[PDB]
């Protein structure tokens, strides 16, 4: 009665608050809305779906799984083909993060299949990107970052992302393109198709620069740096690694300053400028002191000592070694 | 290797 009205109102404050960067409050409003309760089952189910998504973004995958599973069940109750496909996708993506790869696959496939039956091309592209991500995580998860199931999972992600790119091109979805170019690039990378990794990551660059997505932009320079190292072109990687270090400064991200610092530190180890590693790995040990990742200070000390052993300063290297001995 | 975000389906609130 008066509740089926205060429920939806309470949902909107939950909804609004999550687009505004505060899901931690919006959840409380979603949870409040559920306490009150409506009797329109598509409305309650939609609240479950948003509780699920809000907990996803907040990193409570456990309670996220629980809410998407509820929304899915209601969808089957109600017979809402389209609700069921979206809840299947969300279950899928949640299970993927939990490492329930095999069930992730079935759920994303259910999302895709219904999307296709309905001739929903937006749903089909989203379902395709989700299925790709599952295969991609499945293969990335195996071992250290041999088994033929790895190659086969990764190859399956390549086909899925390429299928997705083809659909979101046709739909004009520049942001979807960038996301598929990045995951596709990183998949080609793990397969040893480095020439194809560069091609995809250059598309992600362009689209990130276009949107002004300055986090994505450095993301691609770094990923580009990775791929040139394995290509053996260490000077290009250095070029790309520096570019990442700059965007880290303006972003005021002392973290990716360091990761970019250590990595171009390690890159010139292959180029004999042990100073660039020194000058960087000291910025590494400094910022890692700031964030208590001093663990890497020993990694910097282990790399700095070994640049030193090729290049003098034996007493400074033993001091680095002495600190590395700290753990 | 820095990936791309996952993208969930949103099921907005009906009137």
């Amino acid at each position: 009665g008066p509740g089926s009205a205060s429920c939806l109102e309470l949902a909107l404050e939950g909804e609004r608050l999550c687009k505004s960067g505060d899901c931690r409050a919006g959840v409380s409003f979603f949870e409040a809305a559920v306490q009150v309760g409506t009797e329109d089952l598509k409305t309650l189910s939609a609240i479950y779906s948003q509780l699920g998504n809000a907990y996803f973004y907040l990193h409570d995958y456990a309670k996220a799984l629980e809410y998407h599973h509820h929304d899915l069940t209601l969808a089957r109750t109600i017979g809402d083909q389209l609700g069921e496909a979206k809840a299947s996708g969300n279950l899928g993506n949640t299970l993927k993060v939990l490492g329930n790869f095999d069930e992730a696959i079935v759920c994303c496939q259910r999302h895709l299949d219904i999307s296709r039956e309905l001739n929903d091309k937006v749903g089909e592209a989203r379902a395709l990107y989700n299925l790709g991500n599952v295969y991609h995580a499945k293969g990335k998860s195996f071992g250290c970052p041999f088994p033929e199931d790895v190659r086969n999972a990764l190859q399956a992600a390549v086909d899925l992302y390429e299928e997705n790119l083809s659909l979101v091109t046709a739909l004009g979805d520049r942001a979807a393109q960038g996301r598929a170019f990045g995951n596709l690039g990183n998949t080609h990378y793990l397969l040893g198709n480095f020439r194809d990794a560069v091609i995809a990551h250059e598309q992600r660059l362009l689209i990130a620069k276009e949107f002004g997505d300055k986090a994505a932009e450095r993301r691609a320079y770094s990923n580009l740096g990775n791929a040139y190292i394995f290509l053996g072109e260490f000077e290009t990687a250095s070029e790309y690694y520096k570019k990442t270090l700059l965007l880290a400064r303006q972003l005021k991200d002392r973290a990716v300053e360091a990761q970019s610092c250590y990595s171009l530190g390690n890159t010139y180890t292959l180029l004999q400028d042990y100073e660039k590693a020194i000058d960087y790995h000291l910025k590494h040990l400094a910022i890692a002191q700031e964030l208590k990742d001093r663990i890497g200070e020993g990694r910097a000390c282990w790399s700095l000592g070994n640049a030193y052993t090729a290049l003098g300063n034996h007493d400074q290297a033993m001091h680095f070694a002495e600190k590395h001995l700290e753990i | 290797p820095d990936s791309e975000p996952d993208v969930n389906e949103v099921r907005a609130l009906p009137q």
